């Protein structure tokens, strides 16, 4: 077949609650392997496989090296949280829900993806007989997705753009 | 109450293709990346360029390393087996389709390693080379890739689109279906 | 203009006393470092800081990634601590090091037996003029007429006896030249020994 | 224009 | 060698026009070499930096005017092709271990002069002057005090050598060499130094004493057409005997 070579490295900055609790995954891979780690919550490099193990012996052994990683918790991480607080976290997009026959729940351009979708039937929340299609990345920071009731009737969509609830009943 | 996001900084080198990548990811979506061979950054959206700025030579030196590493480890592992994971495709619209209302057809390419595709937009089993997108290489949570590719149309029922994805993984080219 | 504000320019430290540097960084740096350039002397590597605070002997330095800035404290001043500071940093945005304006620091000695005095020494024939054991608040002024010499002052340290003075020297080739006359053009110790 | 911070390589050898 | 880097050579004088080659040895075991030029105003003018063999960044400056490189087991050079006023400075090399970090370690540094004329170049005049009997009834010690005049450029290092033995303690050298005519330029510079030892160790008659200058000036490539020696390179010393009372 035909041969191929990857040199992939992946640094994860993770956020729990804001600012307060933050870690920082650096992940080493090699085509489909992942060989290198370094966790902020473990200060040094692991190796996942063999192959990393000289990249991990190499740099554990540089503390001013070390030193500097673990502080990218700061001086990486929580920096560009602060830039990325003014526009991408509080970024919101309101919903546009449409219905249409099985019902149909149709909510799309949408952001954050935090949505609720329930169907009340007569008042009551019908929750049996529901299949939905999942949460849709469109993959240009907008969500979509599809509600169904599999009943012979409106649905409530809930969002952190709306104020108030968003409601839609058919006859 | 409690805000909990991820940012990725995703970067790789690739042979024999000799190209690299630089991106940065923010919740699932893209936020840069950086255009290597013509080293500029580019915003997946416009707005985003009003609140933050990257140093694109910052991200070919990066590339650099990435390239001479790769060397590095191609000496280092005894055998290299050849071994691929085929793509999980996708066909669906951005919006609610309305008869002769301007849409967007997503062509979700997903699941799949090495980062190399083969992309092709079919209307009525012709080509399409007019009104499509395409994003760089996104990473995921695993070691596999991702991608997203754009078509834009007016919607009528006497069209129909396909998107035909080849990767080194696949026995038959993979083809998924649209119609009205 | 694209260097990091480093404050004081300059700084005078009684011997056994301290005060302290800081650098003020435009953005987040990655880590930091300091220098100090002795007297003919290399640059010496003080401190590698990516974080919070680390201590060498008499010297303690900080590094406050977010409020950015960092300290370098000198405490119980000494002889040897003369010298330039410089702090080093890389930011987190970019990819170069870009280095502090320095800082000049000149550490003057404690003389608890001033004995101000002048002598005159002959060639290994050539005559010099020597003030010395002054103490430091005296300042040493160069000399005019363009047939006499005059540097300026320097402390030396006899280790084996503890014993620290200062001392600057003086020579000339014309015959008006006397020890006497030599340092006239500074503000010497009223009670300076002149022997002979 | 606030420039983003990023995670610079490591040349990889002994 | 290691924890340390060797500039060479010290000093440096060339002529307008002529090359001017500056060598480095980096940390043992560290790939990573910056060039660094330190002007007046205690500023740090990056030059170019290596990667063992290979050049990551170099200025437009450093690829018209420059020559350097990093040879494998070699030492690392850095070379002006042509040089002018402009380029008198102190050039540093600091060596790293790891691309990705800051914690240079620099060495001491090469301080080139470009001068016009070659023929201004002179090596230092050496005296020691003995110590003066009032001091050693006074005070019990005795200073010894070491002249270097009449030497272009500033380019000179001290020392005190005791019975064949560097010393350090009881030392004051001046901290910068003064022109022995502030004006005009071109000028010929003075130097002085003391080495005060207790007055019971003067007086001991078997203990050797001498001042010894290390002068930087030319080599032997250089051409010399003058009447006069030709000023290279070289050590002028100046010495004195112990004496009894
Ligand atoms: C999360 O942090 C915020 C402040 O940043 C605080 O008000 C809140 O109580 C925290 N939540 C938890 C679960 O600790
Ligand atoms: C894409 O097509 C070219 C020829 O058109 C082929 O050589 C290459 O292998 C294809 N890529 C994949 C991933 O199959």
């Amino acid at each position: 077949s035909r041969p191929w070579f990857l040199e992939y490295c992946k640094s994860e900055c993770h956020f729990y609650n804001g600012t307060q609790r933050v870690r920082l995954l650096v992940r080493y891979f090699y085509n489909l392997e992942e060989n290198l780690r370094f966790d902020s919550d473990v200060g040094e490099f692991r190796a996942v496989t063999e192959l990393g193990r000289p990249d991990a012996e190499n740099w554990n052994s540089q503390p001013e090296f070390l030193e500097q990683k673990r502080a990218e918790v700061d001086t990486v991480c929580r920096h560009n949280y602060e830039i990325f607080d003014n526009f991408l976290v509080p970024r919101r997009v309101e919903p546009t829900v449409t219905v249409y026959p099985l019902l149909v729940c149709s909510v799309s351009d949408f952001y954050p993806g935090n949505i609720e979708v329930r169907w009340f039937r007569n008042g009551k929340e019908e929750k049996t007989g529901i299949v939905s299609t999942g949460l849709v990345r469109n993959g240009d920071w907008t969500f979509q997705t599809l509600v169904m009731l599999e009943t012979v009737y409106t649905c409530q969509v809930e969002h952190p753009s709306l104020t108030d609830p968003v409601t839609v009943e058919w006859k | 109450i409690k805000e909990e996001h991820t940012i990725i900084q995703a970067e790789f080198y690739l042979l024999p293709d000799k190209r690299g990548e630089f991106m940065f990811d923010f919740d699932g979506d893209e936020i840069f990346h950086v255009d290597i061979e013509k080293s500029e950054t580019i915003w997946r959206l416009e707005e985003f360029a009003k609140f933050a700025s990257f140093e694109a030579q910052g991200a070919l030196a990066n590339i650099a390393v990435d390239k001479a590493n790769l060397d590095v480890m191609k000496e280092r592992s005894n055998n290299t087996p050849d071994a691929n994971v085929a793509p999980e495709v996708t066909v669906l619209s951005r919006s609610p389709v309305n008869l002769g209302e301007p849409n967007i057809l997503i062509c979700f390419i997903d699941k799949f390693s090495p980062p190399v595709v083969n992309v092709t937009w079919l209307r009525n089993g012709r080509p399409v080379t007019e009104g499509v997108s395409e994003t760089v290489f996104l990473p995921r949570d695993d070691h596999l890739f991702r991608k997203f590719h754009y078509l834009t149309f007016l919607p009528s029922t006497d069209d129909f689109y396909d998107c035909e994805v080849d990767h080194w993984g696949l026995e038959e080219p993979l083809r998924k279906h649209w119609e009205f | 203009g694209d260097q990091v504000e480093q404050s004081p320019s300059a700084l005078s430290l009684h011997e056994g006393t301290g005060s302290a540097l800081r650098c003020n960084f435009t953005t987040t740096m990655r880590a930091v470092q300091w220098f100090r350039k002795n007297s003919r002397g290399s640059l010496i590597n003080l401190f590698y800081l990516a974080s919070g605070t680390k201590e060498n002997g008499r010297l303690k330095s900080a590094f406050d990634s977010k409020e950015r800035y960092s300290t370098l404290h000198i405490r119980d001043a000494q002889l040897e601590d003369s010298g330039t500071y410089f702090c080093a940093a890389e930011a987190s945005n970019t990819n170069k090091v870009v280095f502090g304006t320095g800082t000049r620091l000149q550490v003057l000695p404690n003389i608890q037996n001033p004995d101000p005095a002048v002598y005159q020494l002959r060639d290994s024939d050539k005559s010099v003029c020597l003030f010395t054991d002054f103490d430091s608040q005296t300042n040493v002024s160069q000399s005019k007429d363009s047939d006499v010499y005059i540097t300026d002052k320097c402390v030396l340290d006899m280790r084996s006896m503890d014993f620290k003075s200062n001392s600057a020297v003086a020579w000339s080739n014309k015959s008006d030249f006397a020890c006497a006359n030599a340092f006239n053009n500074s503000i010497i110790p009223e009670d300076t020994f002149f022997p002979s | 224009a606030d420039g983003l911070a990023y995670f610079r390589s490591s040349f990889k050898g002994g | 060698s290691g924890g340390k880097v060797i500039q060479t050579p010290r000093y440096l004088v060339k002529g307008q026009g002529q090359k001017a080659k500056m060598r480095c040895i980096p940390e043992k075991g560290h790939p990573v070499v910056f060039w660094y030029q330190q002007n007046k105003n205690n500023e740090f003018k990056f030059l170019i930096n290596f990667q063992n063999q290979e050049v990551l960044q170099q200025i437009d400056m450093t690829e018209k005017r420059f020559s350097a490189e990093c040879p494998s087991n070699s030492p690392c050079s850095l070379e002006i092709q042509s040089s002018e006023a402009g380029d008198s400075a102190l050039y540093l090399c600091a060596s790293s271990l790891n691309n990705a970090n800051s914690d240079y370690t620099f060495g001491s540094g090469t301080r080139l002069l470009v001068i016009e004329d070659l023929k201004n170049v002179f090596p230092p005049e050496v005296a020691v002057f003995e110590p003066s009997e009032a001091e050693i009834s006074h005070t019990q010690k005795a200073t010894l005090v070491c002249l270097a005049t009449g030497f272009y450029p500033d380019h000179v290092e001290l020392s005190w050598w005791v019975n064949g033995k560097e010393v350090h303690s009881g030392v004051c050298t001046d901290p910068q060499p003064l022109k022995e005519q502030p004006a005009l330029n071109d000028s010929r510079y003075a130097l002085s130094s003391r080495l005060r030892v207790s007055a019971t160790f003067w007086q001991n008659p078997r203990n050797h004493f001498r001042c010894q200058v290390q002068f930087y000036g030319l080599s032997e490539n250089d051409e010399w057409t003058q009447d006069r020696a030709k000023p290279v390179t070289q050590i002028v010393s100046a010495e004195a005997w112990g004496r009894a009372d």
